[PDB]
């Protein structure tokens, strides 16, 4: 029956295609022309529509498709773009749970990691070269990403930027597949050239391609490398910014057999590259992540969890925190009364001092090319080959060394944490999109009012794994719904890891050892 | 619990 | 842990048993002392308590045991009688029903068919070595039959005769493994004597070994074979009778692509050699089983389906017959205008011609020995076996040439009828027992009133074998409730199977054209 | 649909 797809696209033509595939092809083409016209955008490539009507996906999708002949091979580098239609309904997937010696299913829909399979991926191989006569191509996946139903297609700055974003990776890919030369700390290390370094408590977000606001605490940015004395550039003005890791710190509360309860959970959500940089490689990546290890290495990330004092609406309130310490009970922070010293000592009775660096991990994000190397080095067939790829990685940063430091095959780079992520957002009392990890260990607090049966049930629903996720995801939803409210909107999942404490030795060690020392700005507290 | 991987491309 | 078995009972004896194996030991245990005292019973033999603590059954179980060394061989027959107790509830099994796309488990007791397991078996005979102290002996298979909990225990005389019959068939069992001379029409066949019979319409129940009824409509009755002019025996005075066989008939309904719509199904319930005759074998049971066939080969079983005019309360009324023919209503038969030429009537355009014949086969019932050998035939891993075994007893019966008529290997003896039988009783307006089995076609379309959608839901139940069987049978005890009352107990369940029209042929060809000439009593209607 | 058999004797 699908073997007769042999006979189907045999010959002709037809009318088909869904309405967003269809509105979406015509926006992106337009986009294309209009980069082309104001000379932002290169003429060498094409845009195609992939069709859940003439091939084989659940989703269409359209093709941002770049290419060349790379030492006799055809090389075709594609960023899909997912388009969901709200009307249209995919057959829904048998999730058998079983509960012990109770056996349930749950149906539920395929999301965008459910869809992208490996069949998905390869259609959509078949498809381009149809539609670009290279049936002998080899293609790269520079990372399929989703673009939601919900929003208006309207926004044509948002869409050519996606297209210029998408044709930056494809040439990175074909460029590092053609043996392009890496980034690495001697083209920074100049003999007269520096790094430095600052931790930025925003009290704002950070958008990530499509305009979706990401959690971040913290913005690390790392200072142009140079010196006062070098030579001025003619009459330029610059930001001095070399790359920037956004993160944001929790506070898990986990057990013990002396040591507080809770957990200085250091969490990276996005890792960027100044603007004025276009290529995005794996040792630009690494070396960025160095950023944050320094929150808590050199300086001190828990200025980040005092109380926005003077501010009623602070739902994250540190105060939260007095009901999991012995007092069970709100920390009374907005009064005069409250002191630096006071919230040192909440934390001096409640917070650990080891620090832990983990990231979110997004096979679909704005950075899943690189993503999935870093995703499939958790585990899996391909996890050696993924390792490789990373410890190359630095290797190619310092010029080799990083084993000096420790072995990778008795180190994975990333563990698993095992509770995913579930992304989204809400609007605030104003109507502005703001991250649903909000509502963390603080938050939840604050949002149950103390009462800690409530906080618990939602507590062990984000930890305790060995519950089916599907069974966790719908009380998460539950949750939203009574403390975050009904204006939530659900985005792209993504999974989360631990990096291995020795990665990061070598990978910061390892850098400082070739020279290429950073100051930091925040000299003393 | 196990690792599923999609097609992945240019690091292998 | 179910290994340690193998030091828990390495020495010793200890304080158990359930309540009713119990009772059951001591009264059993009594009415062998007083058979022997009567003389009615031999002292050559061992009654034992199979305990479900001592040892690996859900059920306890007393064994009737006999015992003889055969050629060398130390064997032992056992007819294990099951005590179910009301008060111990064995863990039940999962029934798993794979409703398409929905799956859905039931959980639910062990019958004696899913109790006694291989394992079960193997269980008895260890124990069994334990008490009689013949570890190396072998034993056979009389047929476990169970003594249902529901009774008061004091009836003594029911019980007395269980122990006669059991014992009888175990001496049977020892004596065809000796090598005993089977039954044959050549014993029968004296050159001075004949074979008579006929059709009872009986107007009464019959009852098995513990006292519950058996369905029947017909008893078909074997005269002894005889002839005026022999030697008179002294002053005696006996039946005239040498076997019977106990049948019904129902109407089916049944489909067609020209016939009428219903099927003379008829349904051997029974089979039962004379009061004096003590031995139980195949060839008596073949022989006897030839009496069914005369029902509607020689005799018109028709006369059974008469309705009883002038009986107002008559379950079965063939009136009830035009609910499912053209008239969709009830014929009048209470009244003076209702004819033998009107019910023939009806008959000719409900019911077809041709006859056919099936049988019950019950694996605990009275002649389970028997029984499992034409259970067996009807297909598994030891089809070829156990129809060996009937065709050896036929050939027992005539000196050969059953292989005259037919091919038993591309003709099986017994084929599945796939719905199966829920036994029990239910109790009249006087309090005696019933057979459920009476709301058979006839029987639910009176129950209804003619409301043929709620006949044929039921209809369905019992023939869409399609339907897993937990499904039918909780929708048949539902049926039971709002049809046939609330005082209904159900009774060890039974399989179904079609005689093979050529099986027939050849037994009663067979014993005709070895002389045993037969004659009917009812010569004309 | 299939038949189980259980451990009967003497016939075989």
């Amino acid at each position: 029956a699908g073997n007769l797809n042999s006979i189907f696209q045999r010959s002709g033509r037809t009318d088909g295609g869904d309405a967003r595939a269809s509105e979406a092809l015509a926006v992106f083409n337009k986009l294309k022309e209009e980069a082309i016209a104001q000379q932002d955008l290169h003429d060498d490539f094409l845009v195609f529509r992939f069709d859940r009507d003439q091939n084989r996906v659940g989703y269409s999708a359209l093709l941002v498709v770049k290419r060349a002949a790379i030492n006799g091979q055809q090389v075709i580098v594609t960023r899909p773009l997912v388009m969901p239609n709200d009307q249209i309904t995919l057959p829904t997937k048998k999730l058998t749970i079983q509960n012990g010696m109770h056996q349930e299913t749950i149906e539920a829909e395929a999301d965008v990691q459910d869809v992208f399979t490996t069949q998905y991926w390869n259609r959509i191989c078949d498809s381009i070269r149809q539609q670009t006569g290279k049936h002998d191509a080899m293609v790269i996946n520079a990372g399929p990403t989703v673009i939601p139903a919900d929003f208006d297609l309207k926004d044509e700055l948002v869409l050519k930027q996606l297209l210029i974003k998408s044709v930056n990776l494809c040439d990175d890919m074909l460029a590092k597949r053609s043996g392009e030369q890496p980034f690495s700390v001697a083209m920074l290390k100049g003999t007269d050239e520096t790094l430095a370094a600052r931790l930025n408590f925003t009290g704002k977000p950070m958008h990530d391609s499509l305009g979706y606001p990401i959690r971040s605490d913290i913005l690390v940015s790392l200072n142009r490398v140079k010196k006062p004395g070098q030579q001025e550039n003619e009459f330029y003005e610059a930001e001095d910014k070399l790359n920037q890791v956004s993160c944001f710190v929790n506070l898990e509360y986990t057990p013990q057999p002396q040591l507080p309860p809770l957990t200085p959970a250091i969490v990276i959500t996005d890792v960027r590259q100044a603007e004025w940089l276009k290529a995005n490689t794996m040792e630009l990546y690494l070396f960025a992540l160095s950023n944050a290890f320094r929150v808590t290495a050199n300086q001190s990330w828990a200025r980040s969890l005092l109380p926005q004092l003077g501010k009623v609406k602070d739902m994250r309130d540190i105060g939260a925190i007095g009901y999991l310490s012995r007092l069970a009970a709100r920390v009374e922070t907005k009064t005069e009364t409250f002191t630096d010293q006071n919230f040192a000592e909440l934390l001096y009775n409640m917070v650990r001092p080891s620090p832990v660096f983990m990231s979110d991990l997004n096979r679909f994000g704005d950075n899943a090319a690189i993503e999935n190397v870093f995703i499939d080095a958790l585990g899996g067939v391909n996890q050696q080959r993924a390792v490789a790829a990373i410890i190359a990685g630095v290797n190619n940063l310092i010029g080799g060394g990083f084993e000096k430091f420790f072995d990778h095959n008795t180190m994975p780079i990333i563990q698993p944490y095992g509770t995913d992520i579930q992304l989204g957002y809400y609007l605030d009392g104003e109507g502005e999109k703001q991250d649903r990890r909000d509502l963390d260990v603080l938050g939840a607090l604050n949002a149950s009012d103390g009462n800690i049966q409530e906080w618990m049930s939602w507590y062990g629903t984000q930890c305790n794994v060995a519950v089916h996720p599907e069974l966790r995801a719908r009380q998460s939803k539950n949750f939203d719904r009574q403390y975050l409210g009904n204006s939530v909107t659900y985005t792209t999942r993504a999974h989360r890891g631990i990096w291995n404490p020795k990665f990061i030795e070598a990978l910061d060690k390892a850098i400082a050892s070739v020279g290429l020392t950073v100051a930091m700005d925040n000299v003393a507290q | 619990p196990q690792f599923g991987v999609g097609q992945g491309s240019g690091f292998y």
